[PDB]
């Protein structure tokens, strides 16, 4: 189970809906995120055909993975926008090669 | 500085 698994990479689901990435979405989610620790990077990509609580995937790679274990607990269950927001880790060598969609 | 959508309930 990928999503149980610390790494720097952590992964956001359910925080907007398929087709819902509007112009603000990635500075709110990042400037947020920043109180855990330093983020290096940050990439939103919808899965095609995916369900509506599960297309929008928002990826942060924090520096330390510290940092990325206090988002996950704390992110993880947390309102964003009237959603309850899934936060979990991300494999980093499937990051790094942008393969995204993996069941985690 | 509108505020966040953090912590917003429906």
């Amino acid at each position: 189970a990928m999503g149980k698994c610390p790494t720097k990479v952590v992964l956001l689901r359910n925080m907007v809906g398929a087709g819902e990435v509007d112009e603000d979405l990635e500075v709110e989610t990042k400037e947020e995120c920043e109180k855990y620790g330093k983020v290096g990077k940050c990439v939103i990509f919808e899965i095609p055909g995916a369900p509506d609580d599960e297309a929008v995937r928002i990826f942060l790679e924090f520096e330390r993975v510290e940092s990325a274990i206090k988002a996950v607990v704390d992110l993880n269950g947390r309102y964003f926008g009237g959603r309850v927001v899934k936060a979990c880790f991300y494999n980093l060598d499937k990051f790094r090669v942008l393969d995204l969609a993996e069941q985690v | 500085k509108r505020k966040s959508r953090w912590d917003e309930t429906p």
